[PDB]
């Protein structure tokens, strides 16, 4: 009811434990799974949505909330990654290859982003803080920059010419660019096909969370080098069959919504925060 | 006999007329942006 | 916070990323500018009035009706300047409506679902490139009132190519709904109450707007302002300078996480 | 004053925190920063030492304290890395193939070694302890081992003909190499193209950190197969650009050197214990 | 063992004296004999280290531990000393025309330094205080100073001319300059095969020993002129056969290694302390 205001909680030790509430939170949320089409191409059977459906609904979920959405690949799938349910599942396949690419992926999606919108032809742009970065997305997303001194003028660049630009981001469907804090840079980014915010990252998300698909251990949701936190939304399996993954992912889903929780962002008890 | 240091630092501030003064002779040495970099090495074309 | 929410608070009587601004204009308002430099001389202005260089943002929208297919809202201040035009009233309003209120949509499958709106608080919110609704309420029976559930071509039209409806149907009927799921798609939402970050500003006409759908009321809030206007340059100074009161009549705590205008459950 | 001599040091649980000391350090202290080629050549640029250095002013270290070295690779860096800034950060990019290499490197500089000769065709050699190895390092370093019982007559290998010694190492730059304690061991060693050291490992080496740019976590420096230890002063990093590796490695210097101690073997108090 | 450099050691004057360590110090040390190319050719004998090992141990070392590196004369030996084991003793031929080379590849190895780079080309140079020196190394060392004044215009040469620099040295393996304190000079040196830096004496380095094969008392390793110290590590001995040499090494090692002292063995092997 007092929405603006944080207001503290006192909490008395020896409260007897509620009852398990897993049963009536499978009942009253929605799970949805995000995989890749290799996954349905390989299971390569028309009802398999229906047989995961029954199989949750054995474990607990009415057959009706358990929503599976399908993407192309993960480069794809970063272009404005929206996801709704109450609880997000994403199967990532693991590609050497692909490695900060879904390290952007898992921090864009398991971390809580406030952006603020960028005029790279009108505002030279800084970062603040250690928690400010410039998320971009897009098509095909270029971003160069030129660091300004305290006069404006460019260094190891000029302003005028952006071919002297220093390039850190090249043909990029999303990219997290993160530079000295507290310089100015002139920016030069392919607005035309990729759009690029400056972005806070508040804090965790807890309702997403990450199962790696036959990889190693390698993202990195920190730009901080000194630190790779694990965190237990972002979960690793081996694989050979799609079907094993899934059957995997259903027979634990306990211990999956059990590793996440309601978006805190989210619900009524968050409004006059940032959202609802 | 300590007012000596309280007026060096309180008057301090005409330090910079002073070297607005000392700026009025100077002469005045202006550098240009420099060329460096990954320059290309370019010859001559296949020549008979 | 949330475990305090539901907390008193207790005062006495006797007791004695910073904020970005969002411009959203017409684009016939830049075109009769015509300077391809405006964007820097209004944000020095309002760096006059305390807003630091890189705060202030303007977003163009070509129209009333392009602008309602999904409004996004950008900033932590959304003051948006609408050109009034008599023919497109209850679309301004409805603009209004979607943009001064805070929603909370879920999705709707017209084809396989009834659908019934169970409070005053409930609407359907369509949008897209064009949207044709067209509802045939059922009895208890599930048979169509003056409609056939098989015969659409009897629905009753509530909309025709529109870029941005709500619809308000009677309350505790269920109603087969025709809708081009192909070029535009529809919500059940609910209003929840002010969205306090956004104003906006009437540029020309009378006082025209309607964000209630309850015919007895059409309240005039703080956040709906009214400017005569002859030239662009004019609005956008008095836009400017008055953006102290401007501020005032918005609070800064109703920017949700992600710019859209409605928040969407599943 | 008192070198050579260890004394207790007594002190309370209630003094004073100081105030921090970081600006004075970045301001009285030196910074290696230590690069592949390939760095160079992806950057593109041949101002950008002065623009780094530059950001780095920005980050409170003055101009000039900041210094760039260039390596060609891990194997060419291998062959004697010699670390003479106040902090040095070594960029090392990740190789499967070369795995055991860049442990090995990181191994020789994240600790500290203290190395006597060897000189193979007049002694053999046990290794006493757990801590004790043989540092080989050269342009071509090929070891053989001869493991001997106590009547001096080898195991598996005729003190005579090298053909049979048992081959540890094959062209290698830098090689530790660890073989059974207690044993008496004859060596056949590339003299004339490499040099072997026994080494004592001391303990870490406190101002050396590495950052692994790419991969996974995969450095051993421990030859117990029983840890792994990552410690505070190895990271790993995802990357794409190197400018993008080079700004996370200015903006968050301060995370970086506090990893990081000074060297203790170094500086005036560790006086007539080994240097200075 | 720092926090209690800087604490008093109290003893009492009637403290037993604990038993001999000679034994236990030659069991856990090593030895480095350092001798010309001329020894080994006039011995003329394939197992002299053996031997020499063997008599080593008859004085108590252990096998492995006496350890024989070969220089081809005092000029090469001066090129980047390196000092290998715990106890290092130098048998230095002696010339009555490499007067001041012997007594500066002593000053180097007889004492701790402290050393930085020059960047010759970029910065003028002075010498702090009396401990301040400027050390020369490489293939061919030639020095030529160009005092400077208040002014910055030279005296006595122009700093345009290198011709009218005041040349110190020419074609040096080893030169240790000492220009007049206080005074800013402009250096020639030929970086290309020379590298110069400025050092400081820290002090004595009493686990390296020099013993002078025939000549007189020559050695300076003082640059003031007042005085030239024979310290307990300066030893010098008449010869006519290098075994005869070897012998008296071998023999008196107790007495040598007595005027000794350990824990003045840097963790590298370097004659000075490198720091940026
Ligand atoms: C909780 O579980 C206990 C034991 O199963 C049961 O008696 C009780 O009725 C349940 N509900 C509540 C609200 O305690
Ligand atoms: C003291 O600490 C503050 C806060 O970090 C810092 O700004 C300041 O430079 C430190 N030193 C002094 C001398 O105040
Ligand atoms: C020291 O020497 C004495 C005299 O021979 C002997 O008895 C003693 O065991 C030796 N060792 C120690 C540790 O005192
Ligand atoms: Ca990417
Ligand atoms: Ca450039
Ligand atoms: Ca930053
Ligand atoms: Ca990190
Ligand atoms: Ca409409
Ligand atoms: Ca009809
Ligand atoms: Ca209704
Ligand atoms: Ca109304
Ligand atoms: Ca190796
Ligand atoms: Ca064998
Ligand atoms: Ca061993
Ligand atoms: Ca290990
Ligand atoms: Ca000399
Ligand atoms: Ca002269
Ligand atoms: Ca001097
Ligand atoms: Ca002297």
């Amino acid at each position: 009811q007092n929405y603006g205001i944080n207001l503290p909680i006192t909490g008395s030790m020896d409260t007897a434990y509620a009852n398990s509430t897993q049963e009536e939170t499978f009942l009253t949320s929605t799970l949805c799974l995000y995989y890749p089409t290799e996954a349905a191409t390989e299971i390569n059977d028309n009802s398999w949505k229906d047989t995961l459906s029954q199989l949750f609904l054995t474990k607990g979920w009415p057959t009706g909330s358990v929503y599976f959405k399908e993407y192309t690949d993960i480069a794809s799938f970063s272009v404005d990654p929206q996801l709704y349910c109450d609880y997000n599942v994403v199967l990532m396949k693991y590609d050497a290859t692909l490695q900060l690419d879904m390290s952007e992926l898992a921090d864009l999606i398991l971390n809580e982003w406030l952006c603020n919108p960028m005029d790279i032809t009108l505002y030279y742009y800084q970062q603040t803080d250690e928690a400010n970065k410039w998320i971009s997305m897009g098509s095909s997303c270029t971003i160069k920059v030129c660091p300004l001194n305290t006069q404006t003028l460019g260094i190891g660049c000029l302003t005028t010419d952006t071919a002297t630009f220093e390039e850190v981001a090249t043909a990029e469907k999303l990219v997290i660019t993160d530079v000295v804090d507290g310089v100015n840079h002139k920016l030069d980014v392919t607005t035309a096909t990729c759009t690029i915010r400056n972005c806070k990252k508040l804090g965790p998300r807890e309702n997403v969370a990450v199962i790696q698909v036959g990889g190693s251990d390698v993202l990195d949701i920190t730009a901080d080098p000194t630190t790779a936190p694990q965190t237990e939304r972002m979960m690793r399996i081996n694989w050979k069959k799609w079907w094993q993954v899934f059957y995997t992912v259903v027979d634990y889903v306990n211990q999956i919504i059990q590793a996440m929780s309601k978006r805190s962002r989210s619900l009524n008890s968050a409004a006059f925060y940032y959202r609802i | 006999a300590s007012l000596i240091y309280r007026q060096l630092l309180t008057n301090s501030y005409t330090v910079d007329l002073s070297d607005e003064i000392q700026e009025i002779g100077s002469t005045k040495t202006q550098n240009v942006t420099i060329n460096l970099g990954p320059f290309a090495q370019t010859g001559y074309a296949p020549v008979n």
